[PDB]
């Protein structure tokens, strides 16, 4: 299975996984394939933001689908 | 009447194209013809063709999108227009239709080898129709069938740029292709009364009085915006009425009345004694002109207010005229400017317009209920899951919503300081295992005061704890959802703590944003919503009455209507009341959350103080929260339907301008914070109420029997002679007096009793173990004694004079008890 | 075993004194016509012609039988085991009748002497007293036989007695009391005394018992004081040699060391017989010390002062020689008045040594209890709108039925009397209104019930002032039996089936009959009283049976005090109670219970000294009640000293005397818990402060907070148009500024800002300044906001804390310091 | 029928009476004979005091009994 999360800035950056997957697990393959500190990364789908913890089937996010990954940081 | 879909224009690239094509080909070329062929020159830049160039042709085309608004606006009124065979009104034009409309437009006049009018009409427009199809031929690529349907679409719009046989009123494209060139002439013409009602009278049929009023103002303003002159109008002129098909005049003759069959007369018939021409004045003083046109009694002025004669005449022979003429970007642009002009003006000539872009000062209860959140901020202990219980009074559910629903949270939140900030982290310890439930019912109940310090909290000084709560709304969909849902009153199944964390969390939320943005307040916001398809289509529902009633005009002023049905239909609520969000990238709510419902927020006169949410860099979501000031609306001025979600639902943008005025005010009853407050600020008054627990003790009596029975022991055979005496008679007779004292309490008795207790000496005169353990008993009576006197005698005296004192208003005197104490 | 006496006595019997005059008339008081001692003498100027025996000693041998019968009945009655004679009878069983027989005879026992001779004469002097005798006897015929004497041979067997033919001195009672009584006398006259005292002592003592002769012995000592006899002393440890009585001998040491015993047996020497050389006689000291005599005589080791105590030798000496003596030696009435008297205190001193002695014959003065119940009387009596059905409710407290009957048990209520007035006297005509159609009922079932207040009002109360209601009280007492049966029952805690409102009445009126009674009665108190009752046969066995246990167990002594048994027995046995609690009636004259009422019980109620204060009921004329009223003081008992048969009443039941003595005694106190009284009026007493708990309540009040806002809005909104030059530069200036820093200091509760804007507000004569409608209203309101200010300055920055400081002063008893807490207040 | 009514002063008064006189009239009778007001008089019989209104059937007196008289009066 693969899926592709798609940014603001316009890249569409393409994953492997699988939906036993944490969404840890996909911010941190994000942070390997475009250096995106895990932190900083808010991953919506569907309209709705997924938290750390919970897997990928868990949300039904399954094969092909798009993820968006937005920068979010404090101010200062 | 259909929903539009923003076609516009000014942003579809088709038309502009076939703008510059016709721009390029022949207008500004020069004049191959006699009349007028010879240039003229504006501010060092030259232009070919002066009355039948670029400016007039966009003109033209902005004339023809103005005409279908108003048209649509019209039928939404109700009003009944004027119909073709088909049964279609101009309110019918469809975007697609008006693309092909404007683009015949564009070449209406290209056809033209000079200025001349009388003859070479009929070739003119000939040369503008092979102009049209040579155009079309050179793009059927692009368009075709794309815009238009087959090449027999093409014959149909370049029949109407033909006109051949005048067919002005056949169908929607021949009105509007003929009176979008007819109202530009509404210009040059001398003299304007004459001219203006009779183009007014040519436009009215189609699309009503109001509207057509409305295409002729906002004509005024694109003559302004182009750089062409404006005349004035009066309604008392004496000038001679000029009848405008066929270039007549009115007379009267010796009959007072005007020589009717109106009768038409030419200017060259003269005729007898004393006859003479109507005037101007007396034309639009006729019922049946007044009927059809309000212009009667009315006059407006020419030129630009603000601007001197000299000053004006300076701005009309500027180079921006002819770039007008000459640059399609430019002249579209300058045109747009003043189109989205013409839609705030009606809104703002409605309300009382304010001189403070800033908020109020507060309220007596805000300052109250700032007061309060800073009061439960330093201690904590107060909260219960039932209720907040601090200084002895009991605030629940319903005192704080009242606080979120009235108090501008904003306003309360400038009340506050770095030590309510820094008090979040107390609160919070305090909160710890305290859960909060997302409004998503599948997401896991996450504890607050855990997950604060576990995940968000990173220390610092104030500014840090504040960056940190603004990251906690902005990042966990568990908290904002049921903190916003709450704040708006629109919340399901919350519980008491979210709702106090909401009501604390909100103003504290304010100061942290106030207090840290930077950024000058952008004017172009995006909000995005999930709405429910009945809800969005109420909404489309008011957006529409509120745009179909903002109208300019010229002579008639309905602001009072759009005063009515905007307050009648506004939807201001669903953007108020809480830390909304927004961003200045429409894509955030239109692609990354998929909304179907985008309000396009405009703020042109900077009222909504947005303040920055975290950092932008490229990727973020270039957040601002707005918290709406409570005399700002959001008045719509444009829905356009924008396409489809990504899960198939219709999305929908509104544009809406922010608006201030003392209208728009709500009217809140006070006291809901101040009284609380109040109850809170009352004294517990503890010593007093045991200043009377003590004033009510009963003396103890045993003791005093019990030294008089030991003084009868030893008061009936001591073989020394003198204690005996000392013992029956100065010692029993005291606790004969003083145990009737105490048990009368009888001050009289007790306040002289103590004058007959033996002194020290007086018991020092015998050394024997009994004498002095009596004297100790003797002193401990005494003082018993004397403060029962003390207390009934003087003290409790001058409580009672001081209290009575204290409600005849006599603040004096009732010090004076207290301190002119008499003594026994 | 014992039959009750029927209060025969040789002091009121008139057959025994008539006997004795007599006697005197004809023998005694004529000289002698011997030789020895016939010579007359002369007391304070008066002769004795017999001096030894004459009157006085005759009428004190039968004073000596008198008592020696009345100590053998209280020895059987005791237990004891009586030496018996032929017949089986003890001196124990001696009738009345019989020993008004044996006193006549001892009234002539000595009648028959020509001189005082002794050796010689004892036949022809007693031959002639029995001429003395039958001459008696038979010039009375008439009166004496058969009434007193039976026939001739009952007189022949008393005329035997006198004659003493053959000495046989025990052969009935008659022989023994005579012989002995005359024996008894003997003391007087020999030395030493305590041979003298042990003999006779031994020759009495198998008759009546130890305890009993030590009671003859010291009565007997008692006799010789009332008489004008010398009294010696007695000393254990005398050196004088012992004279063997019985036959005027000695007992003789040896030179060896020991007594002479014969073949044992002391045996008699002569005075005049032969001494061996080293050989001595015994002395009294080691005669005492013999275990045989120890044994029958407890004089050993004791000693007792001869004469009178508190008197000088010389002034005994004096006394001896008065007047009396011979008034006694010749007026019979006389000598048997002394004698009574005498007779009469030995039976009140064993009591009073049983218990710890009294000094003041006073009530005492009022306790705690006593004092309150007084004030919650007064205070039930001024406002009788609290009595209810069910209770009383008095300031706030709920008093039901036991606390008035606690009052009754457990207060002096003549005590508490003494602390009403007039005015509570003059507020029972109220309590009476209040108490119109209450109904009290008598103890007796067949009358009706009658109502109280209306016959107050309609047939007791005659108008007046006070003394006159008190008289009127006092009456409805006295003459209203459905009352005072019903009060006395309920006040001594015997009554059955009583109503509240009943009880209530008695808590009440016994008091304030005692002040009427004490405020009213002016009669010297008489020191006997009668007061007669109608009791069951079952109880009136019972107390017959406590009143003889407590007189046999009550007994003078010379050696052996039995206080202690006294003490024990009073306390098991006595009935005071049944005379006590309530105002109790009794009469000066016997005939009122004894006729009047037909009483089979009469207590003869005795008060020499003085402890039961009786007060004079009613009228006092001939044919009235005499009645007077006692209310038994909590330490007085009246202790029984006699119980007499006197008859039968009207309805054939037989009548009782129980004669008693009150006697007061720090033992006979009750021991109560204090407070029943005490408590509830000091839980009336606790202070309701409600102008106190109005000034907290105006501490607590809210300040107008919006007012002082929107005036600020309309200081800003007057303030943006001007109208005096200069008002509103004033406005923005002086007043503005004030009315921000009052709401600060109020959004607070700082009362150093509010003490110092109060400085800050502006001048009357500073607003004098402008006149405008306007102006004029601004001051209305500026002033109304430093009234505000003002007062929380004021509160919360001066009086609140002074009141603080002071409880804190007071809380620490430091009560100078809460005084200077109030006064030494600083201004702000 | 006749009653004796018997004083503490020694006197024996002799009335002739009927079972239905009250006690009223009883001391009515003993005014007129020796001169006591009524008011003054309290007549016992077998040791109870007799009331007025009351007959002398109603005590049970009946011929030739016995009362006993006292004067008993306010005082002062
Ligand atoms: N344009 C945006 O909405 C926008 C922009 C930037 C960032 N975000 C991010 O989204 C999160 C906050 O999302 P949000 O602001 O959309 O949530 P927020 O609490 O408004 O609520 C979102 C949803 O609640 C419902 N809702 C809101 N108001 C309503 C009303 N008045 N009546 C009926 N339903 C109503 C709708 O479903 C709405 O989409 C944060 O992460 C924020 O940074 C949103
Ligand atoms: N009792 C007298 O000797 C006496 C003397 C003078 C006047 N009175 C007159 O008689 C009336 C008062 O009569 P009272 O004093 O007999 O009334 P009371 O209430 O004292 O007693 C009445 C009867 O109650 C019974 N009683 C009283 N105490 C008892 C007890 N403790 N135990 C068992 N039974 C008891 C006896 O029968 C007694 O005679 C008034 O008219 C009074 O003036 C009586
Ligand atoms: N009453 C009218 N209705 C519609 N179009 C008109 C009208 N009058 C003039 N026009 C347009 O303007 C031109 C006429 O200008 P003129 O010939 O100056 O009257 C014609 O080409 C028409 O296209
Ligand atoms: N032991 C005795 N028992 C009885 N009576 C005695 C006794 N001794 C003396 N008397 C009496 O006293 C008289 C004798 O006196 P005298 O002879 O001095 O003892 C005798 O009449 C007796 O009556």
């Amino acid at each position: 299975m693969q899926i592709f999360v798609k940014t603001l800035t316009g890249k569409t950056i393409t994953l492997e996984v699988e939906p036993s997957d944490t969404i840890e697990n996909v911010k941190a393959k994000i942070q390997d394939k475009e250096g995106i500190p895990p932190d900083q990364q808010a991953l919506i789908f569907a309209g709705k933001q997924l938290e750390d913890g919970r897997t990928l089937s868990d949300y039904n996010i399954q094969k092909e689908s798009t993820l968006h990954l937005v920068l979010r940081l404090r101010g200062g | 009447v259909p929903t539009w879909n923003g076609f516009s224009l000014y942003t579809d690239e088709t038309v502009r194209n076939a703008a510059r094509y016709a721009y390029d080909n022949y207008l500004g070329k020069p004049y191959t013809g006699t009349v007028e062929a010879t240039p003229v020159n504006f501010g060092g830049q030259m232009v070919y063709r002066q009355h039948h160039g670029l400016a007039h042709t966009l003109r033209t085309m902005a004339y023809a999108e103005i005409i279908v608004e108003e048209a649509r606006k019209a039928k939404l009124r109700g009003e009944s227009l004027k119909t073709f065979a088909d049964g279609r009104t101009l309110a019918d034009v469809t975007p697609e239709e008006l693309r092909k409309i404007m683009i015949a437009q564009a070449f209406f006049v290209t056809g033209r080898d000079d200025e001349e009018s009388s003859k070479n009409y009929e070739k003119y427009h000939e040369q503008s129709r092979d102009a049209f199809l040579k155009y079309v031929e050179e793009n059927k690529s692009t368009l075709i069938p794309d815009v238009f349907k087959d090449e027999k679409d093409v014959k149909f719009y370049a029949d109407v740029i033909e006109d051949k046989d005048h067919k002005w009123a056949d169908s929607p494209a021949h009105v509007l292709v003929n009176q979008g060139h007819m109202v530009d002439l509404v210009r040059v013409k001398q003299p304007p009364e004459s001219y203006l009602e009779y183009y007014f009278s040519q436009l009215q049929p189609w699309i009503g009085s109001t509207a057509t009023e409305a295409v002729f103002a906002t004509q005024r303003q694109f003559f302004h915006a182009t750089y062409e002159a404006v005349a004035g109008f009066d309604s008392e002129n004496k000038e001679p009425h000029l009848v405008v098909d066929g270039l007549g005049r009115y007379v009267i003759g010796q009959d007072g009345n005007p020589i009717r069959e109106l009768k038409f007369f030419s200017q060259k018939k003269k005729l007898e004694e004393n006859q003479r021409y109507m005037r101007v004045d007396e034309y639009l003083k006729l019922d049946e002109v007044q009927k059809r046109f309000p212009g009667a009694g009315k006059k407006l002025d020419g030129g630009l207010p603000g601007l001197k004669e000299y000053q004006y005449l300076q701005r009309l022979n500027s180079i921006n005229r002819a770039r007008c003429e000459n640059d399609v970007d430019f002249c579209l642009g300058q045109l747009q400017t003043a189109h989205h002009q013409t839609k705030i003006t009606p809104i703002k000539r409605a309300f009382q317009s304010s001189s403070e872009k800033a908020r109020r000062q507060p309220n007596m209860d805000e300052i109250a209920a700032a007061r309060i959140v800073q009061q439960i901020m330093a201690n904590p202990d107060c909260i219960h899951d039932d209720h907040v219980f601090l200084n002895g009074q009991k605030l629940e559910e319903k005192f704080f919503r009242d606080l979120l629903a009235k108090c501008d949270m904003a306003i309360v939140g400038s009340l506050l300081n770095d030590t309510d900030i820094r008090n979040i982290d107390t609160l919070m310890q305090h909160e710890r295992n305290t859960e909060f439930h997302s409004t998503d019912a599948k997401a896991k109940p996450v504890k607050l005061g855990e997950t604060w310090e576990k995940t968000i909290r990173s220390g610092g000084g104030v500014t840090q704890i504040k960056h940190d709560l603004i990251f906690l709304m902005q990042n966990d969909a568990w908290y904002h959802t049921r903190v916003n849902a709450i704040a708006q009153n629109r919340d399901k199944d919350s519980t008491f703590k979210e709702v106090l964390i909401t009501a604390l969390m909100t103003p504290l939320t304010n100061k942290s944003l106030m207090d840290t943005s930077r950024s000058p307040a952008p004017k172009t916001l995006f909000r995005g919503l999930d709405l429910s398809e009945e809800f969005k289509n109420k909404l489309i529902n008011q957006a529409e009455t509120i745009i179909a009633n903002t109208t300019e005009h010229l002579f008639t002023d309905l602001s009072t209507e759009a005063f009515k049905q905007i307050k009648l239909n506004d939807f201001s609520q669903v953007s108020a009341r809480t830390c909304a969000s927004t961003s200045t990238n429409i894509e955030v709510p239109r692609t990354i959350f998929g909304s179907n419902t985008i309000f396009e927020i405009l703020d042109p006169d900077g009222l909504l103080h947005p303040k920055q949410v975290g950092t932008h860099v490229s990727g973020s979501e270039s957040e601002y929260s707005i918290y709406l000031p409570e005399d700002v609306a959001l008045v719509p001025i444009k829905v356009s339907f924008d396409g489809k979600t990504g899960k198939g639902k219709d999305r929908h943008i509104f544009t809406l301008v922010a608006v201030k005025s003392p209208d728009f005010t709500p009217r809140h009853e006070s006291g809901y914070a101040v009284g609380p407050l109040l109850k809170m600020q009352t004294p517990k008054l503890e010593e007093i109420q045991r200043l009377v627990e003590q004033a009510r003790e009963e003396p103890d009596l045993e003791r005093v029997f019990n030294l008089q029975s030991r003084v009868a022991r030893q008061a009936k055979f001591s073989t020394e002679s003198g204690y005996k005496t000392f013992l029956n008679e100065k010692v029993a007779p005291v606790l004969e007096q003083s145990l009737n004292g105490l048990l009368d309490n009888n001050v009289t008795i007790l306040g002289k009793v103590l004058s007959a207790f033996p002194s020290d000496g007086q018991w020092s005169a015998f050394n024997s173990v009994e004498a002095r353990q009596m004297k100790i008993q003797m002193d401990a009576i005494k003082q018993m004694v004397e403060k029962k006197a003390v207390l009934e005698g003087q003290i409790l005296p001058a409580l009672a004079q001081c209290q009575n004192a204290l409600e005849k208003q006599n603040i004096a005197g009732a010090l004076q008890a207290l301190r002119n104490i008499p003594s026994l």
